[PDB]
């Protein structure tokens, strides 16, 4: 019972990373959509 | 005759007014005038119309508006060729070791185009670095550019010095370039090397963080001009023509720093994080002109090693991830391993040698590939460390296997390994030979092996040398002279 | 024409021509250096009176404002023809190898052609015949179709393309085009040469069957960025003639990133992600030209790098908006001696559908999927529990599983010389039979080997026998 | 020498001069108010004709566009000599204490110097004795080196940093000379002058041999930008005589942030996350300066502040590149009565290695922190196991791990009049003998209380046999 557990709490945890890096990536790219506005808006 | 007034000066840039004839990218004079003995020279990068905004090399605090200009028709040179080997010089050539003039003869330009596509070979010569790890799992040839790219304080500059280090005979004219670095670190970085000897085949470029942008923007172009001379026509050191060299850009981080600097105080537009567009044409100009020359054009060669600050382990950051490209290998140094005990901190997981085992000795790359294997999988099974009493025989052996390794690749500071040593070390620990030794002393047991070696058995390690490039390395009796010192040291010594 | 440069910022430059004869968009202006070479500038704007912004493509080092410049009245002109056969150029046309210079009699095109009209595309999608079991099996390409591969180099990619060359010029008329955009003057050019130059094929070698065009990363961000069009310019004449051709671009990403230097170096506003606003103009411009038309069809595989394997990264997704069939070669199925490391799970192609490859292609590809699926998720259960706890009728398909990705090795036509086993072509129909019938029951006594490096099923059958 | 001004927007000021009299780059200006005093702006860029931009140093909110401007011709001139001494002063070195103002006869030298060159920098690094245990032993500082603080409030970085000006004075001549850069005015003024008036050592107060320079947040960001190298030009002086000398740079982001702000008020565009252009020139041009010479040496011992907690920031990372070693106060620590709260882990030095320290103080401090380097991670086994009555070895390596924190503790010559205790002095070579000592095993068999606050093991052991 508890390698069927810890196999589902492994598969979940997983599963949580792929979601996690999924929305790291958004925040990762909207980060640099930010700063590539305030250093293009600062040119100007 | 045509020369231009300053007519604005910012924070080390002037305006220069109408000078025209100027070369896009000449190295303008500033005459001397009253209260200034001495002239200070401009890089003329912006040739606008009607202005010419030039970057200062010097001191910018001395240049005011009104000062006249004399556009000497040199492009940006420095003195190369044997005078060089053992000296201080700025990016201009002009030395700061305070122990004379250079002696020279030729002055090879800086920013000249890469070697081309038919000039060079494949990498196939090995460049020694006395690492273990490094020379076991990612081997570098002379004609490689890998970069040792890492995170703040944990050793690349300490990896570098030690591949310098190692080439006391190896027939290397060792180059560096300390972009940005401190001026008591590469005080010590020269101390090192002359406390060693290795200050008769180095030349060590430095432009230091105190430095006007200009000079940390130059310093890697005029330290591959330096080697570019040895790769061509070479100097003589220890009596030999040699025409290899190593170059170690010891901040391309702090280069691409500075080229930002440059470039916005020039008003260029800028890019992501700020860079401005041809940083990575500024890198791969500077890194692409280290290649691995035919029998055709010479011969010669120039191993270039970039370094990389990250920061937090950012891979994908800008000036990373263009040099991780541009590069064909990569060494990085994570701060988890160097702060956990681990002082040589090689991610052997992500670091990797596009070249292969072409360039290694035929012995290391029969030696190593276990070696490799090994600590792969061990690297697999890390999260049942812990779990060590509640695991398979197999999967147990293969555990304190990968520990023992792992504590083999472990080494000191300014302790290079000579080919033959490494390669012995590593068939021992590859054999099952090292398994009764307790982890926490295979570091104690490879340095008496190597003291044992180097005092009681000099002919296995004169053999282990002399045929380190046959194809089939173990076939000869080298095999067994090998087996009888292991097992004569084991037996001697006990732990 | 005969302007004089304004100003050199960078390699950007702004050349000042009198009040006509202004030269027009990508006109290509000619600086002369002092001596018979030359400094080429792609013509970018056109600013107030005269003054054109253009990027250097080349060394702008020793330039001077006031010097003469000459325009060419027209596109950076390029070499095509049978002459371009077996010779290496950089994105202006002339040639990098040592042979010399093409000379006046070849026909030199403009860079900047246009995409096929409407009319001229096909309007049926037909599969393109690789030979390659698993490429025509999992992954089918399509003729006229955009292909991307997924790897590290290290996986024998070199190899797949040398084999996909071979393939098209000993079944088809047979030229291929190798654009490498920023590939590296060692690693990525003498290491290619060598291995095009030895791997043969019917007494011809693979390098005497393409023209390789390396825009490398020394060069400005404007050859990087006009190396693929030089390499479709080249192309494109043979695909004039009515021949297929398979067009090789190296890391299309640097393609992407060389339009986002020009983009920042020209000072335009900063995409999502600092991309060049034009990211989608850009990459329409490439690979709208790579189409099946009806007298030729251009057939494109295109390596691409995935910054911080960020898929959703607009670079990936401008490339994946016009891709048809994707490769991914991974490193732990390599790790084992299968050259062809191609992960069937994680490619597809668009083209795998009943109304085009038939019902009994697609229906074979999916259970092969689901088999390898089953395979990979009882991964996990074979390495914690063992093969023993694993049910029956979950067994059976693990071991056909396995021996279905012993499978998809296949001998190839270029690597007979170092393997010591002859090449091996494989229809897909053949391929499609053939794993047809090792789905439904043949060859189950069989071990997992006799499967390795071999070609169609009565091959292994043949290998079993004896 | 006397223009007019044109602009003020601000805290940046437009003045417009003759022709042939422009100011330097960084010279002053020296605005006369109409109530007697001047306002002394700093000259930033050159530009146009005759005109100047330069930063206020002031509030200027009371200045029209005609007001007269009187060029000084040299750089912020600052008072520097043992008149300097014991005193306090804002960024232009005017004393803000409440003694008279300094007299004409001494030196004024300018604010901007070049660092020392190449050929002078001491070739091997050379540890700094400071005496206190846990600093010299696993975080030593090197002579002309820098180091950081990583602590709030409450854990006594006041009390170390009067220990280290206290012991330097005694030990050596030790001139130590106070930069607060962008500090509150309540922790860096009146929370210092006081807590370093009341302490005493060889009835002589702390104060009196320390030099405070002060640009606090509420002046201007030239103010702060300029006080750092106030503090450098007083603390050079003392270097050029030939004593060695004991810098502390209180936020020394506070310095970056000022210069940010500097650059953004005159028009540079921003780097990185707003930050200036010259980010790592500026740098430079401040931390070179803080070196050891044959001749002299200048120590530095600077506080840190990240914003937030991200150390990717770009001003942490261009301060941490310019460290020799980081010593990390802890808020657990100094709640555990042991007043230095110096960390044994996450406070490194780059000095700690066989070559400079030696092979007995490398080998003795990475025996210790090697039973602190789990930071005992024994506890949670503890907390959820009762000890589980019995842990083997884990049960002497817990008891000699709590000996070493216990025994890191010093006794403060500062604090002594507070706590009523002698301080105790202790050089490197006690310090590297008693933990040898310690870690072989003659701590053992005392309990503990006796390692709490003592100097040397000779000093327990006398504790002991008492
Ligand atoms: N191989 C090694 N053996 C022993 N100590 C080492 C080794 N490598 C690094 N160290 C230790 O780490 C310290 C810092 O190393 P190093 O100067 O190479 O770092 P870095 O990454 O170049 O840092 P920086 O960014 O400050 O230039 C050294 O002073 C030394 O104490
Ligand atoms: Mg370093």
């Amino acid at each position: 019972a508890r390698m069927v557990a810890m196999r589902n709490a492994t598969n979940n945890a997983k599963d949580l990373v792929r979601d996690l890096t999924l929305s790291f990536n958004k925040a990762r790219q909207a980060a640099i959509t930010k700063e590539v506005s305030e250093i293009a808006s600062g040119a100007a | 005759v045509n020369v231009g007034t300053v007519i604005a000066v910012g924070d080390g840039v002037a305006r220069l007014s109408g000078l025209d004839q100027v070369v896009a990218s000449e190295i303008v004079e500033f005459p001397p005038k009253a209260g200034r003995n001495e002239s200070i020279y401009g890089i003329a990068l912006n040739l606008e119309q009607d202005s010419v905004a030039a970057i200062i090399l010097g001191d910018d605090e001395t240049i005011e508006e009104g000062d006249m200009v004399t556009s000497t028709g040199r492009v940006i040179s420095v003195p190369v060729g044997q005078g060089l080997l053992g000296r201080v010089v700025n990016p201009l050539g002009q030395p700061i070791d305070g122990k004379g003039p250079i002696v020279y003869e030729k002055t090879r330009p800086i920013e000249r185009i890469a070697p081309g596509v038919i000039t060079r070979k494949s990498v196939d010569t090995p460049v020694q670095t006395g690492i273990i790890a490094i020379d076991a799992l990612i081997p570098i040839g002379r004609g490689q550019r890998e970069l040792i790219i890492g995170d703040r304080q944990t050793g690349k500059t300490a990896v570098a010095i030690d591949t310098i280090l190692n080439q006391k005979g190896q027939g290397m004219v060792c180059i560096y370039v300390a972009i940005g670095q401190r001026r008591a670190q590469v005080a010590q970085v020269v101390g090192t090397l002359e406390r060693f000897g290795a200050m008769e085949y180095t030349i060590v470029v430095s432009a230091t963080a105190s430095e006007s942008a200009a000079l940390q923007y130059i310093a890697p172009y005029a330290g591959c001009a330096m080697g570019e001379e040895i790769m061509e026509n070479g100097v003589m050191l220890n009596g030999q023509l040699v025409k290899d060299a190593l170059i170690v850009y010891d901040d391309l981080s702090k280069h691409a720093v500075a080229y930002r600097q440059v470039s916005l105080l020039l008003r260029r537009p800028p890019g992501r994080e700020a860079y401005p567009g041809d940083v990575f044409y500024l890198h791969s100009r500077l890194l692409e002109r280290a290649a691995r020359l035919n029998e055709e054009y010479g011969g010669g060669s120039l191993t270039a090693l970039p370094v990389i600050e990250t920061q937090a382990n950012d891979v994908s950051a800008y000036i990373p991830t263009n040099v991780i490209s541009i590069t064909d290998g990569q060494i990085y140094l994570e701060s988890d391993l160097f702060n956990a005990g681990q002082r040589p901190a090689l991610n052997v997981g992500i670091s990797v040698s596009r070249v292969g085992g072409a360039a290694q000795t035929r012995a290391m790359r029969a030696v190593a590939g276990k070696l490799k294997g090994e600590l792969a999988q061990f690297r697999d099974l890390a999260a049942f460390a812990q779990f060590a009493s509640d695991l398979d025989a197999t999967t147990k052996a293969q555990i304190e296997r990968g520990q023992r390794l792992q504590e083999l690749l472990k080494q000191p500071q300014y302790q290079p390994l000579p080919v033959e040593d490494q390669v012995a070390v590593l068939y021992a620990a590859t054999n099952n030979y090292l398994d009764d030794v307790p982890v926490p002393l295979i570091t104690k047991w490879r340095d008496d092996f190597l003291a044992f070696l180097r005092t009681a058995h000099p002919e296995v390690r004169k053999l282990i040398y002399d045929n380190r490039l046959d194809r089939k390395f173990p076939t000869p009796e080298v095999k067994e002279a090998l087996e009888a010192a292991i097992k004569e040291f084991k037996a001697t010594s006990n732990y | 024409a005969k302007g004089v440069i304004q100003e050199i910022i960078g390699v950007v430059i702004r050349a000042k021509f009198p009040e006509d004869e202004v030269p027009e968009i990508y006109n290509a202006i000619e600086i002369p250096l002092g001596n018979g070479d030359r400094l080429v500038c792609e013509v970018q704007q056109q600013l107030g009176n005269g003054v054109v912004k253009a990027v250097a493509m080349g060394s702008t080092d020793g330039l001077r404002r006031g010097l003469e410049v000459i325009d060419t009245g027209r596109p950076i002109a390029v070499p095509v023809g049978p002459a371009t056969l077996g010779r290496v150029f950089n994105v202006l046309g002339d040639p990098i190898d040592g042979m010399g210079p093409i000379g006046p009699e070849v026909e030199r095109r403009p860079i900047h052609r246009d995409p096929p009209s409407f009319e001229e595309q096909n309007t049926q999608a037909q599969i393109f015949e690789t030979g390659i079991k698993v490429i025509d099996l999992i992954a089918p390409f399509t003729r006229g179709g955009k292909t991307a591969i997924f790897g590290g180099a290290g996986v024998g990619k070199t190899v797949v393309i040398q084999e996909l060359i071979a393939n098209i010029a000993k079944e088809q008329s047979g030229f291929s085009v190798f654009a490498g955009v920023g590939e590296r003057s060692r690693e990525g050019n003498d290491l290619i040469h060598e291995m095009k130059e030895a791997r043969i094929d019917e007494n011809t070698t693979v390098f005497d069957k393409t023209v390789m065009v390396f825009g490398q990363m020394n060069e400005p961000p404007g050859a990087r960025l006009r190396v693929g069009l030089t390499a479709l310019t080249m192309a494109e004449y043979f695909r004039d003639e009515g021949r297929d051709i398979l067009l090789f671009i190296d890391n299309i990403f640097r393609f992407v990133q060389a339009g986002s230097e020009v983009s920042s170096l020209l000072g335009r506003m900063p995409s999502q992600v600092g991309y060049q606003p034009t990211l989608g103009t850009e990459m329409g411009e490439l690979q709208e030209r790579i189409t099946s038309t009806k007298r030729g069809s251009i057939t494109s595989m295109q390596a691409v790098y995935v910054p911080a394997d960020d898929y959703t990264d607009p670079a990936p997704a401008t490339v994946f908006s016009h891709l048809d069939a994707t490769i991914s070669l991974e490193r732990s199925i390599a790790e084992r001696a299968i050259f062809p490391a191609v992960d069937p799970l994680a490619s597809t192609s668009r083209i795998l559908d009943p109304n085009i490859v038939g019902e009994e292609h697609y229906r074979v590809a999916q259970e092969v999927k689901r088999v390898l699926q089953r395979y990979k998720d009882l991964k996990d259960i074979i390495a914690i529990l063992g093969m023993e706890e694993l049910s029956d009728e979950d067994k059976l398909t693990v071991q056909r599983a396995r021996k279905i990705e012993l499978f998809f090795s296949q001998p190839f036509t270029v690597a007979q010389q170092f393997t010591g086993r002859p090449g091996k072509y494989v229809p897909v129909k053949k391929t499609v039979e053939s794993f047809a019938r090792l789905l439904n029951g043949e060859g189950d006594h069989i071990p997992e080997s006799f499967f390795y490096m071999q070609g169609d099923f009565d091959d292994v059958l043949a290998a079993y026998e004896a």
